């Protein structure tokens, strides 16, 4: 669809929370590069969880409607739960 | 006796009543509220050779849009209808030339007759009704909540609305005591308004079949 | 639920609208008091 | 069974002039057995809060919704009894899907096996090779869903 | 639509424990008489609950519908946070409200 008419909630929630969480980490994993400076921490799952904070993961979340029509939504316009 | 049989053609008579007002049609409003006393007034006093005969309670009542469709409720006699019962009241039909009607049968009607009742025809509807089914009114009881029947541009509206089909709404028995007390035919929607004490009121949708 | 916030079987057939009729999540919801309901007339009036 | 009933499930609440409820202790009566149909018809009982336990006669005589309501009643009264408590909405969601078919789903072998749903689905639970058979034997498809 | 009066009732956020948090946070004094006019309250509740979003759309169904599952919240949330309620017995301020 277009950037109009494009209708879930905002909320990206605990499901997909942890779906991207895992993807991007094991990423880091398979030696993929960082979107975010680091300090001196070397476990895939911290970076993935302080770059989800800082709001810059690399994916897109493409949700299934059950009507059957796709839809597409970043990460960027996600907000967190948390 | 003739008081018990009095009261039970007045109930009857104003659960029929309420079943046009609750479909919606040119009912007075004193008509729909009659006491005892008025029915033993204005149509006869006490059955079994009385002035009530089982033949003048009938009713004729058109409807709000446009009055054309005039249902003329029926009362037989008889304990069971057996089928010239039938052939004279759908010979009663396009002498009138109407197309809604009911019957309210006493104690029971015969496999004979049902058949020709569910293979008349798509233009001669009719319906069956028990005698003692309309001693209670169906709507005016606790459990069961309103019931709206919506028109079919609502419907696809509706559709429209949450991406449905009609086979993924949820489905309703035709048999229903409820789908036979609105008289609706198969494919129709109806809105049910029930309450709940977790949302104060909830709307659902059912789809007849 | 579906990502239309509809209850919905295996073959998409809805028996829900929302989430236990009002789309909310059993894990926040908290038992709490109306005080509107049991407050007679006189002590609604004097009260609101 | 005639009694005077104590617990306030039971007993009359109204209105009043003031808006105040008030508790009245009306007489009520409980059977054995159930006959619903024929009570309502009878003099001087009340059409409008009269239940029953039964859910095949409750579902003849008045609705599917009112299988809707009264399944509701009885499950939270059954679980509710020994103090223990549950949230409405698994009841709400469990009585909804039991009445979303239009009959009366039976939570059983001979109920849940005869849906639209995949055959797959239906060999999980019960009478596995024998619902199996009848998707070979029909060659209808599997969603996959 | 509740009758033999059973006033408990669940319902999402715990509203007398907001408020009394937000007595408790700005440290506010019962005793004194606050500044929080009447119809910031009235037009608070009312924008507020625009932005309580379960059904959303536009259309009068999907709006008629978002106004049946909002309406215990809404109806509980109109009568905790009255203007009488607030200037009586909990006496919030403005930036507390």
């Amino acid at each position: 669809q277009a950037n109009q008419k494009r209708i879930t909630t905002p909320y990206m929630t605990k499901y997909e929370r942890a779906r991207v969480l895992g993807t991007r980490a094991l990423q880091i994993a398979m030696c993929a590069p960082v979107m975010v400076e680091l300090e001196g921490e070397t476990d895939p799952l911290l970076i993935a969880m302080k770059e989800l904070k800082a709001r810059k993961i690399p994916i897109i979340i493409r949700r299934y409607l059950p009507d059957g029509s796709y839809e597409d939504w970043g990460v960027d316009e996600l907000i967190i739960s948390d | 006796d003739d008081e018990e049989e009095t009261y039970r053609l007045w109930k009857i008579r104003k659960t029929i009543m309420q079943l046009c007002h609750d479909r919606g049609y040119l009912v007075t409003q004193d008509e729909l509220d009659q006491t005892l006393e008025e029915f033993k007034a204005q149509f006869g006093d006490k059955p079994s050779e009385g002035r009530p005969r089982r033949t003048d309670l009938t009713v004729l009542v058109a409807h709000n849009d446009d009055p054309t469709d005039q249902m003329f409720v029926f009362f037989p006699e008889e304990p069971k209808v057996g089928i010239k019962t039938i052939k004279v009241y759908c010979q009663r039909m396009q002498e009138e030339n109407i197309t809604r009607a009911l019957i309210v049968v006493q104690q029971g009607m015969t496999p004979s007759a049902k058949q020709s009742l569910v293979d008349m025809a798509p233009k001669y509807i009719l319906e069956q009704f028990l005698q003692q089914e309309l001693l209670i009114n169906i709507t005016e009881h606790e459990l069961v909540p309103e019931h709206v029947v919506m028109t079919k541009e609502e419907v696809t509206e509706l559709l429209a609305r949450y991406k449905l089909r009609e086979n993924q709404l949820p489905r309703i028995q035709a048999g229903d005591p409820v789908a036979r007390y609105f008289g609706i035919k198969r494919g129709q929607v109806v809105k049910i308004i029930r309450p709940s004490e977790t949302a104060g009121r909830y709307i659902t949708y059912r789809l007849v079949q | 639920v579906k990502y239309d916030a509809t209850v919905r079987n295996s073959i998409n057939q809805v028996v829900q609208l929302r989430y236990g009729e009002d789309g909310l999540a059993g894990e926040s919801v908290e038992f709490q008091n109306l005080a509107t309901l049991k407050p007679s007339n006189k002590a609604f009036e004097k009260k609101f | 069974y005639m009694h005077l009933p104590q617990t306030d499930n039971k007993k009359k609440i109204i209105i009043t002039e003031d808006g105040e409820f008030k508790a009245l202790q009306e007489w009520i009566l409980e059977t054995d057995g159930v006959s619903l149909m024929r009570v309502l018809s009878e003099k001087d009982v009340d059409p409008v809060r009269t239940t029953s336990n039964d859910i095949v006669e409750i579902f003849t005589v008045l609705g599917i919704e009112a299988v809707r309501k009264a399944l509701e009643r009885e499950l939270y009264h059954v679980i509710s009894f020994d103090g223990s408590y549950v949230n409405y909405r698994h009841l709400a969601l469990l009585c909804d899907t039991m009445t979303c078919r239009g009959h009366l789903m039976a939570i059983t072998r001979h109920g849940v096996n005869r849906q639209d749903t995949g055959p797959l689905m239906k060999c999980s639970f019960e009478e596995t090779v024998d619902v199996l058979m009848e998707a070979a034997a029909h060659g209808e498809s599997d969603p996959m869903k | 639509i509740f009758p033999t009066g059973d006033s408990k009732v669940v319902l999402p956020c715990n509203l007398l424990r907001m408020i009394w948090n937000a007595q408790k946070i700005f440290h506010i004094n019962p005793r004194l008489p606050s500044d929080l006019h009447p119809i910031k309250v009235v037009e608070g509740v009312k924008e507020l609950s625009k932005k309580l979003v379960i059904v959303n759309g536009d259309d009068p169904l999907s709006r008629q519908a978002q106004e049946n599952a909002t309406l215990l919240f809404n109806i509980h949330l109109r009568s905790t946070l009255c203007s009488r309620r607030m200037a009586e017995e909990f006496r919030l301020s403005g930036e507390a409200f």
